[PDB]
Order: structure tokens, then sequence, then C-alpha cells
């Protein structure tokens, strides 16, 4: 969040790896922003 | 705004903060109604000295 705007980037690649976090090179592109204006202190995930 | 918002004994159901203890952020708006503390007393409830 920068002053009130909420922004999203994100990266889908496709690897091949059985190990920690692929070591190697991306950018993410940005995807989103909404101008929720709120506070965010803290953040859970969602699972199904 | 007068001909609009403004009635003869009071349009009370205007208003603005007038107490807190330090001023907010750019484009911030807080929506509290809790007890302003003015003494160096803790205060708790609905009001006191
Ligand atoms: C967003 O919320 C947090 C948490 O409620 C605020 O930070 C608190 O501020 C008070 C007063 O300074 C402190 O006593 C708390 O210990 C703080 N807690 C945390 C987790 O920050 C924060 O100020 C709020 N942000 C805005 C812009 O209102």
């Amino acid at each position: 969040n920068i002053d009130g705007y909420f922004k999203i980037y994100s990266k889908h690649t496709p690897i091949n790896l059985v190990r920690d976090l692929p070591q190697g090179f991306s950018a993410l592109e940005p995807l989103v922003d909404l101008p929720i204006g709120i506070n965010i202190t803290r953040f859970q995930t969602l699972l199904a | 705004s007068n001909n609009l918002d403004s009635k003869v004994g009071g349009n009370y159901n205007y208003l603005y903060r007038l107490f807190r203890k330090s001023n907010l952020k750019p484009f911030e708006r807080d929506i509290s109604t809790e007890i302003y503390q003015a003494g160096s007393t803790p205060c708790n409830g609905v009001k006191g000295f």
C-alpha cells in the first residue's frame, strides 16, 4: 500500500525443482491497483 | 452552504473531531468516539473528570 493505493505485482514461471526457492532471476509485472485507503497492519492467506 | 445546511435552532447533525492524541496523516479518516484523556490520569468508561 502506498498512501492508500494497494498494489499487486506478480509472476508465474514454470520450474522443475524439489528443493528451496529456485536460485535464478526474473521480474514481477504490475497486475492491479485498488484505491482501498484502509490501514493494513497485518494479513493472512486463504487455503481450500 | 447557508441556505441548504443551516437550521434556526441549529443543524447539529454536523460533527467535527475536537480532541485527540496526535494530528492525523494526509488523507487519513478516523471514525473513533473513544474518550480523550485531557489530564495526566487514564480515563475509562463513558465520561470522567
Ligand atoms: C494502523 O493501526 C496500527 C495498529 O492499531 C497503528 O499503530 C498503533 O498506534 C498506537 C498509537 O501510536 C500505538 O499505541 C500502537 O502500539 C500501534 N500499534 C501498531 C501495531 O502499529 C497505526 O498507527 C495505524 N495507522 C494509521 C495510519 O492510522
